RNA sequence: GUGAAAUGCGCAGAUACCGGGAGGAACGCCGAUGGCGAAGGCAGCCACCUGGUCCACCCGUGACGCUGAGGCGCGAAAGCGUGGGGAGCAAACCGGAUUAGAUACCCGGGUAGUCCACGCCCUAAACGAUGCGCGCUAGGUCUCUGGGUCUCCUGGGGGCCGAAGCU
RNA sequence: GGGGGCCUAACCCUCGGAUGGGGGGACAGCGCUUGGC
């Protein structure tokens, strides 16, 4: 409905830093992407969500975000 | 950790004595201005003010260096770790490239041949002692000052420690080895780490012998005494308390605070 | 503590009884409700009704300090949830906003036997 | 880890002749250093019991081998064993 | 040796002059322990996803390395020591893995 | 707090809200029909030390193999020893309720223990209830991992349906 | 007059003599008086 990968082209997706790259993996919550909307293969959720946890612990991106209007 | 020994007789089949591997290599001590006379079981009138001491094997005095301040910057090498009678702890003998030689309580993990030093200037290297108010937050410490320019009295049993747990204002936040929560001053030297020979609570004396060479007499209880003596006397056959609890003097002895009330040492502390 | 009309506005609700919270922009407390302060006792304190009525009443409280606009934040999941919330709307305070800010580990503390 | 070129220091030395790897001679010797090292790792990591179940392995398999070396010529082992000292 | 990433963050709210004091601890210690630089990069200042230190804000850094991988943990042990330092965090430097490519 | 309650806590100011501090234990989302290990078993992140395993090149030694009584090593949880640590949970224990009774299921308390160091213990539905190795005997489909110019071929794992056959 | 906070110089502790430095501090100690165990 709106795979994350197509949404950028190529990338880095080991790279801790990137904060607009990664931060389009992780909802409006903090909740790390599940590959049934990001759309990777197997070893690339992995490989990524080791590279989203490097960044979160930086402060380049949350652990969670209070859930917004509902 | 600590010797054994079988039990070619009783009283020796449980009794264990310390490991001294540490001890290097060094029987005497430093004759220098290092040892000093010593003596002594009761007050300055003759009579008796803690019971049950005395006829412990001779000792010589190791003179301790508590202030260490008095060499700030000059830097010094672990010459030795010696036995000391007098104290839980190991002493540790170091020769100043002053030239001069001084002994110190031997923490852990120091070792000969430390380039330990102390002053404001020194890192946070074991064996060096520094004002509290510049050690790092969270970091080990023993042989503190209680108040400024008046030489190290906390933490020096053996295997005691106090840690630094924040600071406010000119004062610094310890946990004692009691456990006690306080706030010491900031110009309070510590020397960095935590106090040598840990393994010491775990020494068996094994037989009543072994006390004995420690200076410590045989020791009655008030029970076998006679009302005369005790207030739990009158032992007319293993008798209970007759309640409650109360030492020779008459004070009840089972949770009763003797800390002084309005005491000034007061603020300074959190239980 | 004095007079303000922006706020905010806390729901902890239960499944044994819902409770609200209006508090100034700082997080200090202006007034509260619950079911029991309504009247409520025991099983009926949980109630969407009874943490209805407890809205209004700390709504009402509230614009009596003179309260207007309040930012709701939400924490629960008894009865009383969307139902207290709804009880907002109709309160007469301006419902600036809703958030869900229900705490939750990530684990770390063993729970009850449940 | 042991570095590539640690190997070769080995390799060259206990090879029969050049572009020898995996003579008896060879293996051995590559097992032995490797089975030093965990060993010497394990005097540490007393703890690290997993691993020494590979120490176990690899001490048969090299065991294994000098029964063999011994067996077709005894020549080569009294002296490769001697070499890399072992047995004792 | 090998290659790394070592990371650092700093207390923004310190003033320019002080810094560069900081910077300064940084290379010492890194040179007392055979840390030999490369490609450095030094992003400034930058949003906190949350507040570290109670402080919304924070200076970061970024460097790439060879050196003994012995004394690479005795390394990040002497950067933290600093009160400005906030998050050491050394890293092994891995080739980009890339997809979308 | 429950089925409803009561014990309990609260005007000596509790619950609910915000800020600041101490401490222990466990790792949400990723995460799964997933991966690793000989088994027991193993999960935030980081670095160090280390075991096993798979694919390719067809270069090396040339049967050096397989199994394996004893022996040795590992071996969940509970439990034991000495000494640490102790936030949550929690046998025993205490109270409330329920019931004819209720040493229980439910509720309020609660200690060993759960955690760390070192040393024992050596059991289990330690279950795939399936000893290890080697060759042989249709395929269809899902998934993990590697190699090759790649709508397919070629290895090694994890599943389901099913030839022959077995039962 | 009561309560909170800070100060230093009484008073107390301490520092290689100090007419001074550091720490505590109008507290504590001590005097008279009050009630209690
Ligand atoms: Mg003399
Ligand atoms: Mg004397
Ligand atoms: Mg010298
Ligand atoms: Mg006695
Ligand atoms: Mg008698
Ligand atoms: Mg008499
Ligand atoms: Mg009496
Ligand atoms: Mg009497
Ligand atoms: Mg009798
Ligand atoms: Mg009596
Ligand atoms: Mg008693
Ligand atoms: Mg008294
Ligand atoms: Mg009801
Ligand atoms: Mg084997
Ligand atoms: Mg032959
Ligand atoms: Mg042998
Ligand atoms: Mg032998
Ligand atoms: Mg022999
Ligand atoms: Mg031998
Ligand atoms: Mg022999
Ligand atoms: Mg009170
Ligand atoms: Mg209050
Ligand atoms: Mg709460
Ligand atoms: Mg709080
Ligand atoms: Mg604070
Ligand atoms: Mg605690
Ligand atoms: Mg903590
Ligand atoms: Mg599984
Ligand atoms: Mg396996
Ligand atoms: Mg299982
Ligand atoms: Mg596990
Ligand atoms: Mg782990
Ligand atoms: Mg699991
Ligand atoms: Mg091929
Ligand atoms: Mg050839
Ligand atoms: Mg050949
Ligand atoms: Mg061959
Ligand atoms: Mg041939
Ligand atoms: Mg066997
Ligand atoms: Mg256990
Ligand atoms: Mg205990
Ligand atoms: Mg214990
Ligand atoms: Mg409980
Ligand atoms: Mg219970
Ligand atoms: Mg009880
Ligand atoms: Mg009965
Ligand atoms: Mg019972
Ligand atoms: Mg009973
Ligand atoms: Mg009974
Ligand atoms: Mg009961
Ligand atoms: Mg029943
Ligand atoms: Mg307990
Ligand atoms: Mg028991
Ligand atoms: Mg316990
Ligand atoms: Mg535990
Ligand atoms: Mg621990
Ligand atoms: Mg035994
Ligand atoms: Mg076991
Ligand atoms: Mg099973
Ligand atoms: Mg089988
Ligand atoms: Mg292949
Ligand atoms: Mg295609
Ligand atoms: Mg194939
Ligand atoms: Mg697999
Ligand atoms: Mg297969
Ligand atoms: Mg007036
Ligand atoms: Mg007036
Ligand atoms: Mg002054
Ligand atoms: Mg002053
Ligand atoms: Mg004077
Ligand atoms: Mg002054
Ligand atoms: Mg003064
Ligand atoms: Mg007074
Ligand atoms: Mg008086
Ligand atoms: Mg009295
Ligand atoms: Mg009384």
């Amino acid at each position: 409905k709106a795979k994350v990968k197509a949404t950028l082209g190529e990338f880095d997706l080991r790279d801790y830093r990137n904060v607009e790259v990664l931060k389009r993996f992780l909802s409006e919550t903090g909740k790390i992407l599940p590959r049934r909307r990001t759309g990777l293969s197997a070893k690339e959720q992995r490989i990524l969500a080791k590279t989203i946890k490097r960044a979160r612990i930086l402060g380049l991106l949350p652990f969670t975000e209070k859930l917004v209007r509902k | 950790a600590v010797k054994k020994f079988k039990p070619y007789t009783p009283s020796r089949r449980f009794m264990t004595v310390a490991d001294f591997s540490e001890i290097t290599k060094t029987e005497p001590e430093k004759s220098l201005v290092k040892p000093l006379k010593k003596t002594g079981g009761r007050n300055n009138q003759g009579r008796i003010t803690v019971r049950f001491r005395g006829g412990g094997h001779k000792r010589l005095y190791r003179i301790i260096d508590f202030k260490r301040w008095d060499k700030v910057g000059i830097p010094a090498k672990v010459a030795a770790i010696e036995y000391d009678p007098n104290r839980s702890a190991r002493i540790a003998l170091l020769h100043y490239v002053d030239g001069e030689k001084r002994y110190i309580i031997a923490p852990d993990g120091l070792q000969v041949g430390q380039q330990v030093v102390a002053g404001p200037d020194a890192p946070i290297q074991v064996g060096n002692a520094l004002p509290l108010r510049f050690i790092p937050v969270g970091t080990v410490v023993h042989a503190v000052e209680l108040e400024p320019k008046k030489g190290a009295k906390l933490a020096r049993a053996a295997g005691t420690s106090a840690q630094i747990q924040g600071r406010e204002g000119d004062y610094v936040i310890l946990r004692l080895p009691s456990g006690e929560l306080r706030k010491v001053h900031g110009e309070c030297y510590a020397t960095v780490g935590a106090v040598g020979n840990a393994d010491h609570k775990n020494i068996v004396l094994g037989k009543a012998g072994r006390s004995r060479w420690l200076g410590r007499r045989p020791h009655v209880r008030g029970a076998a005494m006679n009302p005369v003596d005790h207030p739990h006397g009158g032992g007319e056959g293993r008798a209970p308390r007759g309640r409650p609890p109360a030492s020779p003097w008459g004070w009840q002895t089972k949770g009763l605070k003797t800390r002084k009330r309005r005491k000034p040492s007061s603020r300074f502390i959190i239980a | 503590k004095r007079q303000v009309a922006s706020g905010r506005a806390y729901i902890h609700a239960s499944y044994n009884n819902t409770i609200v919270t209006i508090t100034d922009p700082d997080g200090n407390p202006i007034t509260w409700s619950s079911g029991g302060v309504i009247g409520y006792k025991g099983s009926r304190k949980g109630t969407p009704y009874a943490a209805q009525l407890a809205a209004l009443d700390a709504a009402k409280k509230a614009m009596a300090y003179g309260m207007q606009s309040v930012d709701v934040i939400v924490r629960g999941t008894g009865a009383g949830r969307e139902q207290a919330i709804r009880a907002l709307q109709a309160s007469g305070l301006q419902v600036k906003s809703i958030v869900d800010d229900t705490p939750v580990p990530h684990n770390g503390c063993r729970p009850k036997k449940k | 880890p042991i570095t590539k070129e640690e190997k070769q220091k080995v390799i060259q030395e206990f090879a029969r002749f050049p572009g020898d790897t995996g003579s008896t001679e060879v293996q051995v010797a590559l097992l032995t250093l490797r089975i030093n090292r965990l060993s010497e790792h394990l005097k540490v990591h007393k703890k690290d019991h997993h691993s020494h179940r590979g120490l176990l392995m690899m001490v048969g398999q090299r065991r294994r081998l000098l029964r063999y070396l011994q067996r077709e010529d005894p020549e080569r082992y009294r002296a490769l064993i001697e070499k890399l000292g072992i047995r004792g | 040796m090998r290659r790394y990433e070592v990371n650092i963050v700093l207390n923004p709210n310190l003033d320019q002059s002080q810094l560069a004091l900081e910077k300064e601890i940084i290379q010492r210690a890194l040179e007392n322990y055979g840390a030999r630089v490369e490609k450095v990069e030094e992003l400034g200042l930058r949003r906190l996803a949350y507040p570290i230190a109670k402080d919304p804000q924070g200076y970061f850094l970024w460097y790439q390395v060879e050196m003994p991988e012995d004394r690479v943990n005795d390394l990040a042990r002497e950067l933290r020591i600093r009160d400005n330092v906030r998050r050491v965090m050394v890293v092994k430097s891995q080739e980009p893995f890339l997809a979308n490519a």
